[PDB]
């Protein structure tokens, strides 16, 4: 459906590294459960949909938003979508319109929190 | 998979060598030769969850390969096996693919007994 | 009753004479310390146990040596306490300790773990949770009064010697960050400079040949990166190259950790080089060492290295001090070529930092 | 995710096949530990951390390791912690920790010095304050249940083999003192032997050559003194010398530390023996190993010392076991004349004894 | 008239840093005047022991016979510098304090050891 | 006069190693000080008087007396007196008529104290 819960633990790891989206979904949500225990503090994660080639430079203006700012400037135009940051034990969705999704170019969903987009990242992509 | 691919198929002279292929990225004593192996940790030391990340070239295949290097804590230095090796290392600003910092930092308790070497895939 | 044991007595030599070499012990780490020398005759002085991992630094004003480490209840399981401590420099004796929140940097020593604000105010440590921050011990206090989580991505700190509290370091996105404390400690303002350096393609070693005003760092294959922090924003430039196409041939890069120093009333730059250079090569020992002039950007000379991989420099006396891990090496760098005075063996088992007492 | 690191693992050797080297790392002795090796093909399995100068047994039953050593909050400064730790033999796991008078002897690892009744249901220690004293802890309980100061001016812990919580000690009037515990671990009676030898002209070494009902001791001076406690007091006597006239030219004299051993089902004695023997030299390195027969007091067999300095008996498989403070050294002595099996080289660093796990 | 031999510090350094020195005759540990301290001296820092072992060494220098006392430095770890082990006239454990294979620093405040002092009580009679 | 105070420290030290008694004295009053600071338990200090070759008789037997009998065999005959156990901190005295000691022979002074009488040992003598 319109459903899809990623996991994050404080081995720095996703526990999907692709996620599909039906094209019948309207809009989607995107349910995050950081199943480590480490403090946000230091072991936050999130997830950030962008431009599969956009991704590099959303982490890096991303880092110099601070965690006050999810680890994503503040209205950064090449994200599609982004969670808040979580710690241990907590959890967070984010709801976006998938027609979004441009055509024929590729999209990945990624952990913007300082130096975890490396091995935090994945491919988002849409029907078939 | 492949008969490089996997440890306990070699020589152990091999696998304890600082030369064995997927330990060029480790700064530490080699698991494998305080009771332990390449991905399991000696009797009553505890695995990190966080790592320096290496990019190490097996030369059986010609292909190149992720290696995540998470020590083993809770015990003092094994002092076995040390290996300063530093293939494609690099400095704190790219903290994950360094290896001048105690990977057993996060853990309940922090002093370093040896270092691993598990291997995650392909690197592409 | 002829004789008497007799304690409370003060280093014999003088503080002008004394180096402290940062021994880690690694095979041991449990039982890292800090060995104090006589440069002058190579005399043992005294030490300091520094427990698993320490780091050290002597403040300004010479007067204290102040320490860095991590304790366990039971050492090896327990309750943790990260620290800094202070000891009185003349007497080797413990006087205070400071709670750290349990996550200082664990790892070798560069200098630029655990450095001091210009003013010797605030001492400046690196952290690790593994995610990164700087904090901000005030001495007088005997206080951790800031967590400066703004670092996040960032390593390492630099401090400037022409401003009283403010300090930089290097970042993932290849820049700087600057950041200057207010009166208390607490971060007053921070500002971050352009792109100075490729990571992925021309990684810098982190330590800087710090000047004044301004500081050059070496790369993995030997480029010269400049950050100029005279004026309100840092200036960065570079990078040219240490290397003449004679170098190239023998693929010359600089290698070590401590690698890099600067003279600053000539603003001769000195670094560990190695022929044969390639990918994991950027911590091998010294073959040679190269002193380069930053004002012409030519290399003025050339000498054995002597297998070492940390230095230091003493502006006011020109002397350089090498490290190859266990011995120290005395040098006269008065002069543009270096002049070999003395070496002194067995300072160390395992040891990559050495710092002459300030004068 | 190939791969996964994992944790919680055994000791991959049987039991049968482990011995224990107390690796003392003098050098450093903060972090002296266990080494865990299988003494059939050398093979490394693991070890247990016994911070300062710690000593170690194997319980009788063979499924737990004990330790023994002192903590400080702050290793070198703050509260002194002296404790007796239970560790799984399989696991390497820590499991329980027993408060200790912080007056546990803080030395060399003579076996006497930390053993357990025969019933395995007290652990015997060794205090000094200086002013010795016996301490018994109740494994059980996990307590510190008797402080035995009637051994004050006696030295080590010597295990009676054919009763349940009986135990003898060397004092400083050359006699035996033996004390018997009620079964709550407190002494429930003692008695003390006649002059057994002459502290003053012929000193004994520490080290027992045990059997089930009696002890052997060795002195400095090459003679056998014994104390059979078969009966309800103990019968001394001696002493017999281990030497011919031929010897005696030569000055052979006994010298180690952990240096005699006795195989029961033979009645043979192994020695550490050294040639130009004369004051100063009762710890030097074994030039030789001499098997004595205790019953026809005969020597049946003399082989290379190898430098050894302790060794230690396995009756079951009939083996012998000789550290010479780094390596050990693998016997057979089904026979009389030993047999060399194998060498472990780097075993230790600073090691004075080593341990066969029970079986 | 005492003796240039019954001080240290008025030997040279290669003497008095050997564990050949006549008065290191029963030192089991790292000699003081190699860390920092003298024969007599606690280095900086270090806690000199209450209690001690004593030795009975020859001074080949005037024929006579001396009473050491070889207290202890505590309250750091190993020197780790002129590791020594004499045993002129060492006895076990039960003549306690002629035994020197157990840290003097134990009745200390810290027990942890340094190093070795080798202190002169007086001639042996 | 008919007094004498001698001390006891930590490091196992008597701060005489010599005590003369004035003919002219009827009974000779010895007190004892502790200055040091270890418990009497660890480092207990007293002084026996006896033989001089009739010392290490008397320790060795004192040793087995045990601490309750200040370390002294009770009623040893070989004993001219001896003070009670004392720790650090603690003073005692001990009053004998000098008529005890015999004509040409010699006397020392020592401490029971179970190893301390190689060291604190020292030799009491009359008149002159
Ligand atoms: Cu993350
Ligand atoms: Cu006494």
């Amino acid at each position: 459906a319109c459903d899809v819960s990623i996991e994050g633990n404080d081995s720095m790891q996703f526990n999907t590294k692709s996620i599909v989206v039906d094209k019948t979904c309207k809009e989607f949500t995107i349910n995050l459960k950081h199943t480590g225990k480490l403090p946000k503090a230091a072991m936050g994660h999130n997830v950030v949909v962008s431009k599969k080639s956009d991704e590099s430079a959303v982490a890096t203006d991303g880092m110099k938003a601070g965690l006050n700012n999810d680890y994503v400037k503040a209205g950064d135009e090449r994200v599609i979508a982004h969670t808040s940051v979580i710690g241990g034990g907590e959890t967070d969705s984010v709801t976006f319109d998938v027609s979004k999704l441009k055509e024929g170019e590729d999209y990945a969903f990624f952990c913007s929190f300082p130096g975890h987009w490396s091995i935090m990242k994945g491919t988002i992509e849409l029907g078939s | 998979d492949h008969i490089s691919l996997n440890p306990d198929l070699a020589n152990e002279d091999e696998v304890n060598s600082c030369d064995y292929w997927r330990h060029c990225a480790v700064d530490g004593f080699l698991c494998s030769c305080c009771g332990g192996t390449t991905t399991t940790c000696p009797p009553g030391s505890t695995p990190s969850p966080i790592s320096w990340i290496g990019t190490c070239h097996n030369p059986h295949d010609g292909k190149d390969y992720l290696i995540s290097y998470h020590d083993c804590c809770g015990k003092t230095a094994c002092g076995r096996c040390q290996c300063n090796t530093q293939t494609r290392e690099r400095p704190g600003y790219e903290f994950f693919l360094h290896n001048d910092v105690n990977w057993c930092m996060a853990n309940e308790n922090s002093t370093f007994h040896c270092t691993t070497s598990v291997l995650v895939g392909l690197a592409k | 009753p002829r004789e008497v044991l007799t304690g409370g007595h003060s280093v014999s030599a003088p503080q002008e004479n004394r180096i402290y070499v940062m021994d880690s012990v690694f095979m041991h780490l449990t039982e890292s310390r800090v060995h104090v020398y006589d440069y002058t005759n190579g005399k043992f002085l005294g030490m300091v146990p520094t427990a698993f991992n320490g780091h050290v630094q002597v403040s300004n004003d010479g007067k204290k040596i102040y320490t860095m480490t991590t304790y366990h209840e039971r050492i090896t399981r327990g309750k943790r306490s990260d620290v800094v401590e202070v000891w009185d420099a003349d007497k080797l004796t413990f006087e205070k300790e400071i709670s750290l929140p349990p996550k200082r940097v664990q790892g070798l020593n560069y200098d630029g773990l655990f450095r001091q604000t210009t003013d010797g105010k605030f001492i400046v440590l690196q952290n690790a949770s593994p995610a990164t921050s700087i904090g901000i011990v005030d001495v007088a206090k005997g206080d951790y009064v800031e967590d400066v989580t703004a670092a996040a991505g960032c390593w390492s700190v630099i401090p400037q010697p022409n401003r009283p509290r403010s300090f930089m370091t290097i970042c993932g996105d290849g820049g700087l960050l600057t950041i200057n404390l207010g009166e208390d400690g607490k971060v007053a303002s921070q500002s971050r400079s352009k792109q100075m350096f490729s990571v992925k393609d021309d990684p810098i070693f982190i330590a800087p040949a710090l000047d004044k005003d301004k500081a050059h760092f070496v790369s993995y294959y030997g480029n010269v990166y400049s950050a100029d922090f005279s004026g309100d924003e840092v200036k960065v430039d570079g990078p040219w190259s240490l290397l003449n196409d004679e170098d190239k041939a023998k693929n010359w890069v600089p290698g070590g950790y401590n690698l890099v120093g600067l003279h600053r009333a000539s603003g001769r730059m000195y670094v560990f080089m190695h022929p044969d250079g390639k990918e994991g090569t950027h911590k091998f020992p010294a073959a040679e060492i190269w002193v380069m002039d930053t004002k012409t950007k030519q290399r003025v000379a050339r000498i054995p290295g002597r297998d070492a991989l940390s230095m230091t420099i003493d502006q006011q006396r020109n002397l350089m001090l090498t490290l190859d891990g266990g011995n120290v090496n005395v040098y006269d760098i008065s002069q543009p070529e270096p002049k070999l005075l003395r070496t002194i063996e067995g300072a160390a088992e395992a040891s990559l930092q050495v710092q002459f007492h300030p004068v």
